């Protein structure tokens, strides 16, 4: 069982970049993790290595004392974060996949295979937005660079009523509107 | 152009 | 924790004593751009677009991992050999697109809260193993430093088949079988 599983010691190093407002704001944080414990880190906003837990003092002290290493780390905001952002700008940041909108019988509007993440899916009854009986799933990450989201509508079909699912996404200049009648 | 990569600092024994 | 328009990991580095084994990959806004096969010493991009326009020196990854190994052994001692604690993983199965009998689809198996990063994810059809059309992502990072991984099974919806995503992990009391039907 879990108590007699093989012993494992795990190490993780995460070099992360944070981008806001295009290239206006850039921040990096490198994380040194033992098992699941982040014990030391470098935050470009702080400018020096800092111990996060009792395991980090020896590391943060030693690394801040290495002039070249310290300068190299501070310089990664440029050699890594800024440098790679330009590369994202010509590939990832331009990736656009239009959502496929489908409605099936209470009523489920399936918005599948889209990218980026930003989307707005709403239900309308006779061109009037539904404010209740609407439940959406969280944004679903497929792992293959596409997302999915399902929004259901609890309704009592009365004759003549026309239900529509409105979907807005950056890959679309015009909202996608799908109708459904009983 | 080559992708950038963070380089880990080395612990002192 | 940190809010930003975009978050990237230009260095999800992993190394663990069990095996031993390691992993090197880059992620942007939660998805994997690539991973470096440490055996074949090659970069494997996850999108045709990337494979076509960008490149990464596998050696940077290999060199980084040797450093994580050096760091791990030292922290293992500084922590008096505190070993990783197994987390209980959670499994979820869903289709990539709406299910219409006869039309090609893909079953997705999300395995979340994985730790340590060692796991077996396999598929079952009508109770028996299936390897044809199966694939999976690398271990994707999480801010709490556990991981998640997604497996895929390309299939053709039919009334003659029911599936199961089987997950084996040291943290479980028994193998997990998450069922899914057309």
């Amino acid at each position: 069982g879990s108590r007699d599983s093989p012993e494992d010691f795990v190490y993780q190093f995460k070099g992360m970049c944070y981008f806001t407002n295009g290239t206006e704001r850039v921040r990096l944080v490198t994380r040194y993790i033992y098992n699941r414990e982040e014990y030391a880190r470098f935050d470009s906003d702080v400018g020096v290595y800092r111990a996060v837990t009792p395991l980090g003092p020896p590391a943060a002290e030693y690394w801040n004392s290495q002039k070249e290493v310290l300068e190299r780390t501070r310089a990664e905001l440029d050699t890594v974060c800024r440098h790679n952002y330009q590369l994202e700008l010509r590939t990832t940041l331009q990736r656009r996949v239009e959502p496929t909108v489908t409605i099936s019988p209470l009523l489920v509007c399936s918005v599948t295979d889209f990218y980026p993440a930003q989307i707005k899916v709403r239900w309308f009854r006779n061109d009037q937005e539904e404010t209740t009986g609407v439940v959406s799933t969280p944004l679903i990450r497929n792992g293959d660079w596409t997302f999915q989201i399902l929004v259901m509508l609890e309704m009592t079909p009365q004759r003549g009523d026309v239900y529509t699912c409105h979907v807005e996404h950056p890959s679309l200049q015009n909202p996608i509107i799908v109708e459904w009648r009983a | 152009s080559g992708e950038g990569s963070f380089q880990p600092s080395q612990e002192n024994p | 924790d940190i809010v930003a328009d975009h978050v990237a990991s230009y260095g999800v580095n992993l190394y663990q004593s069990y095996g031993p084994s390691g992993q090197y990959s880059h992620e942007f806004d939660g998805d994997e751009e690539f991973y470096v096969d440490l055996e074949r010493k090659e970069t494997v991009w996850q999108l045709p677009l990337f494979r076509r326009f960008r490149r990464f020196d596998p050696q940077f990854a290999l060199t980084n991992i040797a450093v994580l190994k050096h760091n791990l052994n030292i922290v293992i001692k500084r922590s008096n050999s505190t070993a990783a604690t197994n987390e209980v993983p959670e499994v979820t199965v869903f289709s990539k697109s709406p299910v219409t009998l006869g039309q090609p689809n893909t079953l997705i198996c999300l395995v979340d809260n994985i730790f340590p990063p060692v796991v077996n994810i396999t598929w079952l059809s009508n109770g028996h193993s299936v390897t044809e059309g199966v694939s999976e992502t690398s271990f994707l990072s999480k801010s709490d430093h556990s991981f998640f991984k997604i497996s895929y099974l390309t299939f053709l919806p039919s009334a003659d088949e029911i599936y199961d995503c089987k997950v084996e992990h040291w943290g479980l009391d028994e193998p997990l079988l998450k069922h899914w039907e057309p």
